[PDB]
RNA sequence: GCGGCGG
DNA sequence: CCGCCGC
């Protein structure tokens, strides 16, 4: 599961630079939460860009990032604006059968795993 | 009995680490606390800061090459730098290349005592034509900083980067049970290790234990 | 769950068909004795108190992972059902 | 799609994607309830399904 | 805190003096295991009394279940080798010894 | 003479124990519930020795 | 003779809550409170 | 700067222990193994078998004596006795107290060289014509054991006792936030432990701390 | 075969 | 449906 928060105001990076700076220096105030509604990508992805799928995690073990946060990473050929946990679960899910590429080609980290969507996995 | 030290050890990646039979829950007393001590206290290393010439903030845009400064900077933590002696505390990597070709993490000119274990990394593609300059920082740290939390200022329009220290990935460890006769009730303790190949999963584990040791000993003198 | 129990369904027309070939071969690994294998040499089966399973744990496990590899041969009516045993008994101590 | 082929979830999917266009309105498909088979019933007539995903095995109770 | 790890458990967890009670339920009741034994003298059934145990029924609700999964011999052996060929489960016991 | 050592004696300690665990090996048992209502009712497992009385039985199934 | 609770036996409270010991675990590693006291059971949250 | 190991112990039960300062963490590595190994693997004694003189089984009731036989073994499990000596694996404790009295554990006929710590602890309550004369046999050991497990038989009608061997009731361990050093980021570890008696906090500690190290040999001889 | 409980 | 406990 991805969280959301509150959002106290403007959230246009959708095309502001000074909108990546301002916005990004008001979450490190108490204005703008680490996952805002800002089109494109709120606070929480601009922050933290993981480039290894590993990378990701352990700045989690670290306490940096909870599972359920919205960041970006970076996979085998796309950066990707998923959450720790759903990857994780990719990951999982690769390791339990070696084929990773075939992991990823039935499984849908684009929402959390509801009884249903793991129905249709099996 | 004594623990059988079982290993399966493929490259120096992977290492499977087998250790039973074990009392009633030790495996976990063990386990865990190793682990913990693999991703925090290990000393290795990590780009700390970079810094393109041409380049301003952190999302942009470099003609001639294809790659985004984000995607780079990412590339950059990929890279595993090992460093020979102490008095390397902070090594300035550089590297320029122009032009239509690949740049490869071995086009870093060579310095004194580091060596680079990541050659074949690829850092960036240069279209025809393409100027591309930087100098990355590299440091000796132990666990993860984020790129918010030491803020490296060599150039003062430079952009930090989060501190990849830890040579190991990822920890895993179980506790099944295992048979010894008389009782059944018994712990196995199998831990597998990850490394970016700086070391080797073997030894990091016995410089985790070491560590572990080290400190127990601190509980010598009261007051 | 089991070792490539998903190449050893593609080898047969049947289910069932399987599980017979499994059988009846598991019977020949231990009647005419037990090394009545093909695969013996390095990478044959084993357990884990000593390697001992290099004689006669369980005779199905040999027999699936036999059948894995293109060693044996079976059918409808591969050989007379007399001359079989017969042939086997002076071949294998 | 054809002859005698097994459609899967997938095929089943289309079919109704397709009548939803309106190409089909029945299909074509072999079942027990016509087998030739006086005591028991072919593989092409009962289908896809077994504990497994392929077709039935010859034998199935 | 987890005790195994010793790291909290994330989230507040609720806790508390629970009245809770154990049931006229022992497994004592719960447990035979039958290898071998008396078997009735006027239906050759593995029926128990003192010593022996006896062994659970089989019923059609549960030779179907075989049937159904091509059981043929695990069926075989439950009619047979396990209840009334007498000259069956000795060949049976013998040959396992 | 293996019988009569089972017949009064406490333990069998490891050895016996060994030797059961040895000849267990790659052999399954069944398992059946209550009413056995589908094929389904009764499944085939790899036992793997326990102490105390219960019967460890998997999740899923 | 004396019937020490083990993982066969079954519990259950005032309210409907039922069911059976499935792991008696030792006081070493079970959820403990901040101050030492550790807990003595813990029933599974899905069941209410 | 090298973990303080500070002490604040008063009496024999109640033992405080800081340590500090610790990077980043290690607060945690460290004491939940130690806690771990505290209540598990800490040897110590307990109450093994009992016999009273006119009592033949264990769900017996003695005249003149308000309580029931399991009601007093039970009591007597709550007896913590402390040896001095390996000398001493199996002690058995006599006592024999008649008439209008209350039976307390002082009322045991001293051995020289174990001590019971456990004085008040009520026994039982004897009416008039109250005839209690019992050997209780303890022993030094490590964890719980069933009665049903050991089985001791010293006389053919006494009645075995469960093992209550832990000589630790409960410990607790905090990761304080700060005391020196350059980085606010550290860890300040301090644990409590609490003891019956028989030991001492800091007796536990360290064998405990010991047990730990044990095993961090046993990665020894690969294989 | 009558009665009581459990799933 | 299955398992037990008792006149
Ligand atoms: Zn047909």
């Amino acid at each position: 599961q991805v969280r959301k928060e509150k959002k106290g105001a403007g959230l246009e990076f959708a095309t502001p630079e000074e909108a990546l700076a301002a916005h990004e220096r008001g979450e490190v105030a108490l204005n703008a939460p680490i996952k805002v509604a800002g089109r494109e990508t709120s606070v929480g992805r601009l922050k933290y860009v993981f480039a290894n799928p590993d990378e990701a995690l352990l700045a989690v073990a670290h306490g940096i990032v909870d599972l359920q946060d919205v960041v970006t990473v970076r996979y085998m050929g796309k950066r990707l604006e998923t959450s720790p946990g759903r990857i994780l679960f990719a990951r999982i899910v690769a390791e339990a059968v070696e084929d990773e590429k075939v992991a990823w080609e039935l499984i849908q980290l684009d929402v959390p795993q509801e009884k249903n969507s793991l129905k249709d996995l099996v | 009995k004594a623990p059988v030290f079982t290993v399966r050890t493929q490259g120096r990646e992977y290492g499977e680490f087998v250790l039973e039979p074990l009392e009633r829950g030790f495996g976990v007393t063990l386990g865990n606390p190793l682990r913990r001590i693999l991703l925090s206290s290990i000393p290795g290393t990590a780009v700390t800061s970079v810094y393109i010439e041409d380049v301003l903030h952190e999302f942009s845009t470099i003609p001639g090459v294809k790659e985004d400064v984000v995607e780079i900077i990412l590339n950059l933590k990929e890279l595993v730098v090992r460093f020979l002696n102490p008095s390397l505390q902070t090594v300035t990597l550089l590297l320029k290349a122009e032009g239509p070709k690949e740049v490869k993490a071995r086009d870093f000119l060579p310095v004194a005592d580091v060596e680079i274990m990541n050659p074949d990394l690829h850092i960036a593609t240069l279209e025809e034509g393409g100027r591309l300059n930087m100098e990355v920082r590299v440091d000796r740290g132990v666990g993860y900083v984020p790129a918010e939390k030491h803020g490296i200022k060599d150039r003062i329009n430079a952009i930090p980067v989060d501190a990849v220290f830890s040579p190991v990935r990822r920890v895993a460890f179980q506790v099944e049970d295992t048979r010894l006769g008389q009782r059944t009730d018994l712990d196995k303790l199998t831990l597998r290790i990850w490394t970016d190949g700086s070391v080797t999963p073997l030894e990091a584990l016995n410089q985790a234990v070491e560590i572990l040791r080290e400190h127990l000993t601190y509980f010598s003198n009261p007051q | 769950a089991e070792p490539g129990i998903d190449k050893l369904f593609g080898m047969v027309d049947s289910k069932y068909r399987l599980t017979v070939v499994v059988a009846k071969r598991a019977q020949q690994l231990l009647r005419h004795g037990f090394k009545n294998t093909v695969l013996e040499p390095e990478e044959r089966p084993k357990m884990q108190t000593l390697e001992g399973l290099f004689d006669d744990p369980n005779a199905v496990t040999w027999a699936m992972k036999e059948l894995l590899t293109g060693r044996l041969v079976f059918g409808e009516n591969l050989v007379p059902e007399d001359r079989l045993q017969k042939e086997m008994e002076r071949l294998y101590p | 799609l054809e002859e005698g082929r097994y459609l899967s979830m997938d095929d089943v999917h289309l079919l109704i994607k397709a009548a939803e266009a309106g190409e089909i309105q029945e299909v074509p498909v072999r079942s027990p309830l016509t087998c030739q088979t006086r005591y028991g019933v072919c593989q092409k007539c009962y289908g896809y399904d077994l504990s497994m995903a392929r077709p039935v095995s010859i034998g199935e109770a | 805190y987890d005790g195994r790890t010793g790291e909290p458990i994330e989230g507040p967890i609720v806790v508390g003096q629970m009245f809770i009670m154990k049931l006229y339920h022992m497994v004592e009741d719960k447990m035979h295991a039958r290898s071998t034994g008396p078997y009735s003298l006027i239906t050759q059934q593995p029926l128990g009394g003192k010593a022996q145990f006896g062994g659970q029924r089989f019923g059609e609700m549960e030779v179907w279940a075989l049937e159904a999964y091509g059981a043929a011999h695990t069926l075989q052996e439950m009619l047979t080798l396990k209840s009334d060929d007498i000259e069956g489960r000795n060949a049976a016991y013998e040959a396992i010894i | 003479a293996a019988r009569r050592m089972l017949e009064r004696q406490r333990d069998i300690k490891d050895e016996v124990w060994d030797a059961l665990e040895e000849v267990i090996h790659g052999k399954v048992v069944l398992l059946n519930r209550a009413p056995t209502l589908h094929r389904l009712g009764i499944q085939a497992f790899q036992p793997v020795l326990v102490e105390g009385q219960s019967i460890q039985l998997h999740p899923l199934v | 003779q004396k019937r020490k609770l083990q993982v066969g036996d079954k519990l259950a409270n005032r309210h409907g809550n039922k069911g059976v010991v499935a792991k008696i675990l030792p006081v070493e590693d079970m959820p403990h409170l901040p101050d030492g006291t550790p807990v003595d059971v813990i029933l599974n949250p899905l069941g209410v």
